[PDB]
């Protein structure tokens, strides 16, 4: 739960889409051998606005990555994230009592 | 392949590269034989595999952990698993950080400061928290039991750049009773670094002399001669430094620069005469005179 | 030489006589003054130093026994000469005097075959000459 | 000031002028002291290593093997009666070390002089010190004969086998002079 993936479902009770404004431009790299990055821009701003980036593995067990406020993340190879085998991975934010979705993404995640 | 690191730990070799099949694992409990052994991973009661073996390739890290072996209620053994990458056929070398100083790919520095046998080695890993590291050293790999290696210890916090890098240094003493004049083997030194499910070894080889650091001259006075210009310096020889002073001898470099650029002078006598501006300190530092070794620390007093 | 450690006599002394009297004098001089040392009068024994004797040999009695004979050698003029018996792990007592024998014959050594040091010294004259410094020890 | 250290000193001033312009006229054969495995002709034959030691570092004696090589040749550099036995032994090593390099080093040179360029030969002045220092040493000095090959041999080998004798030699040159330093203090 520190620093890691929580396989656990998310806190908030409905993932529902809640207003045009969306995350968007979800986009993953690999900054080093064992340091990678994923970078999500959200359209319209809030100040109490909270960023989470939730995945999910080729078996289906879809986990969440807990930020705060940030476009970017840094994950390392046991973080949970499986960076050999395909997984896709999606970004979530609670604005305003609202929960909206970045289009979902499938990227390799070694490159 | 599979082998074991320690008893109850099996470090399992990998290559890393996309969608690639991974090892056929076996895993076998050396306890009485009962009917109805259960295996759990994870510390939730999900239950993995029945019978006393349990088969699992590792294809990823989550497939690496501690695997339980327990029947009746209760654990009858463990079997927690660690994994060593091999990327395009080459060791994975993640936990510590290339300082690069003597060449490339060099992540162990080790230095001595007298000709007894002890040295130690730093290393700097920027891994702040579940971190281990096993150190064992020999001469050569004729002796057994040749070298004594202590534990790894944190040293120093540093912040290089933002990332904070740790320094961790081992303590290591020839154990050899019997004296040598000179090296014929190399003394090697093994770190095997431990990180989570991940495992990594280091090995580097040296000579004690090439290592050696000298630490700084003890004792340095001036005193000025009399109605003359230039100032008598008188220094003294370490007493770290290995016994007796006449078969290991040092040399003397003397700068005078302080705050002209270069007022060194090599001296092999304990005592040099320098002319002392008053606006500036005169410093000594010491080497290994026979073969070539790192500066010692300068020694600075004020004139 | 302004500083003298000490002046040698190239020449070596013959006594004429084992007793004679010899007198020796220094005098220093500079521009200022003049100072003489008191004549002081040494006979031929007392000025004459024996080496340490050079050589060192042992042998059991050339039997397993304890009792062990030691053949050294050394100048030829000496009347008297002494040896270490102490044990090596602790010193003891030395013999004050042995015979006059360049081999020692018969000397009460310890049974064990345990490394014994061995020290020896020779008396030119017992009456007025100098004892010779101890030799070279020797390891059991 | 100690004559035999006097030698010693220039011994080892010789290796390092010679290891120098070796390294400078083989730029491509690999003499960097990185590049060059620690190999030492004298491992086994003489007792150097152990014998040579300050008498404070030697107490047990144990490892002293058996009096191994105990010749303990009389020399000029000492005298027969002025040091102890670690030290004799330690003289007599340190002539058999000077003896067994300095045959090798000829049969190098007269191999290195056949080359149709001169690229490199060994120094005259630094095999004239190892000779004076030898007959110092011990009296009955044995001056090496003249040798010559009646054939050509291949040069690389001899290159890469004088830049790994060099370097041990170097080392050798040190302890040597340890030695001396510690005799005339
Ligand atoms: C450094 O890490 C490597 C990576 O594992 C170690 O190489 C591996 O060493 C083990 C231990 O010897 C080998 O496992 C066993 O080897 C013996 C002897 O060949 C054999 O009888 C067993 O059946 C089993 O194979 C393993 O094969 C080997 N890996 C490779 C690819 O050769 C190395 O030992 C580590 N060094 C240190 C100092 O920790
Ligand atoms: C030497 O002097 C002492 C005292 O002055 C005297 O007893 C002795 O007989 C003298 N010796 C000779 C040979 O005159």
């Amino acid at each position: 739960r520190t620093s890691e993936c929580c396989f656990q479902d998310p806190p908030y009770p409905d993932a529902d889409s809640g207003s045009a404004s969306g995350p968007r431009d979800l986009r993953c790299y690999r900054i080093s051998s064992d340091r990678y990055e994923c970078s999500w821009q959200y359209e319209g701003p809030t100040a109490g606005v909270s960023h989470f980036l939730r995945c999910c593995l080729s078996s289906g067990r879809c986990c969440y990555f807990a930020a705060g406020s940030a476009t970017r993340l840094q994950f390392s190879d046991q973080a949970g994230v499986s960076v050999l085998y395909t997984v896709t991975l999606w970004v979530e934010s609670w604005a305003r009592n609202q929960t909206e979705k970045s289009p979902e993404v499938t990227l390799q995640l070694y490159n | 392949a599979i082998w074991e690191l320690k008893k109850d730990v099996y470090v399992v070799e990998l290559d890393w590269y996309p969608d690639a099949p991974g090892e056929m694992v076996v895993l076998t409990c050396d306890t009485p034989e009962e009917d109805g052994i259960t295996w759990t991973l994870d510390q939730s009661s999900e239950v993995l595999g029945s019978g006393k073996t349990l088969t699992i390739q590792v294809k990823e890290f989550g497939d690496a952990g501690q695997y339980t072996c327990h029947k009746g209620g209760e654990v009858l053994s463990h079997s927690l698993l660690l994994l060593h990458k091999k990327e395009d056929g080459i060791w994975s070398t993640d936990i510590l950080k290339d300082q690069k100083e003597p060449k490339n790919k060099t992540f162990l520095r080790c230095e001595a400061k007298n000709y007894s046998g002890r040295f130690t080695c730093w290393w700097l890993t920027t891994i702040s928290t579940d971190l281990t590291f096993s150190v064992k050293s020999s001469r050569g790999s004729s002796d057994p039991q040749g070298v004594t290696c202590g534990a790894a210890t944190l040293s120093a916090e540093r912040v290089r750049g933002d990332n904070k890098e740790y320094e961790y240094s081992v303590e290591c003493q020839e154990d050899s009773a019997c004296p040598a004049a000179e090296e014929s083997l190399p003394i090697e030194v093994m770190v095997d670094a431990v990180h989570k499910l991940k495992y990594e070894n280091y090995t580097s080889s040296f000579f004690i002399r090439d290592i050696i650091k000298p630490d700084p001259p003890k004792n340095l006075q001036l005193k000025p001669l009399k109605n003359s210009r230039q100032v008598e310096v008188s220094w003294e020889y370490p007493d770290t430094w290995s016994t007796p002073h006449s078969y290991f001898s040092l040399t003397f470099c003397v700068q005078v620069q302080g705050k002209e650029k270069k007022d060194r002078v090599f001296t092999d006598k304990t005592s040099a005469t320098v002319i002392c501006r008053k606006n500036a300190s005169i410093s000594v530092r010491a080497q290994d005179r026979y073969y070539s070794s790192s500066w010692s620390e300068w020694a600075s007093v004020p004139c | 030489d302004i500083y003298c450690d000490y002046l040698d006599f190239g020449i070596n002394l013959t006594p004429e006589s084992p007793e004679s009297n010899f007198t020796a004098k220094v005098t220093a001089v500079n521009s200022l003054g003049s100072s003489s040392s008191l004549p002081s009068t040494f006979t031929f024994l007392d000025i004459v130093r024996p080496l340490p004797p050079w050589d060192i040999r042992i042998k059991f009695q050339k039997a397993s026994v304890s009792r062990c004979t030691l053949y050294w050698r050394d100048e030829g003029l000496v009347l008297l000469n002494r040896l270490r018996y102490r044990p090596s792990n602790s010193r003891l007592w030395n013999m004050v005097n042995v015979t006059k024998a360049k081999g020692r014959h018969d000397l009460l050594d310890l049974k064990p075959f345990t490394e014994y040091e061995f020290q020896i010294s020779s008396k030119l004259h017992l009456y007025k000459g100098s004892w010779s410094d101890w030799s070279e020890s020797l390891r059991a | 000031m100690f004559p035999c250290l006097h030698h010693s000193q220039n011994l080892l001033r010789a290796v390092s002028n010679m290891l120098q312009k070796a390294r400078q006229t083989l730029e491509f054969y690999p003499c960097t002291s990185e590049e060059i495995d620690h190999e030492d002709i004298t491992k086994d034959k003489t007792s150097t290593v152990e014998a040579c030691l300050p008498l404070e570092l030697t107490k047990n004696e144990s490892c002293l093997n058996s009096r191994e090589t105990s010749f303990i040749t009389n020399g000029s550099c000492l005298a027969s009666r002025k040091t102890s036995f670690m030290m004799a032994l330690c003289l007599s090593s340190i002539y058999e070390d000077l003896k067994m390099y300095q045959v090798e080093f000829k049969t190098m040179n007269a191999k290195l002089l056949m080359d149709p360029k001169r690229q490199i030969f060994l120094d005259q002045n630094m095999l004239a010190v190892i000779d004076e220092l030898m007959q110092a040493l011990n009296f009955n000095s044995e001056t090496v004969p003249q040798k010559s090959s009646l054939e050509e041999p291949d040069f690389y080998k001899t290159k890469i086998k004088l830049c790994i004798l060099l370097h041990a030699f170097r080392i050798r040159a040190v302890t040597i002079d340890r030695v001396m330093s510690y005799l005339n203090a």
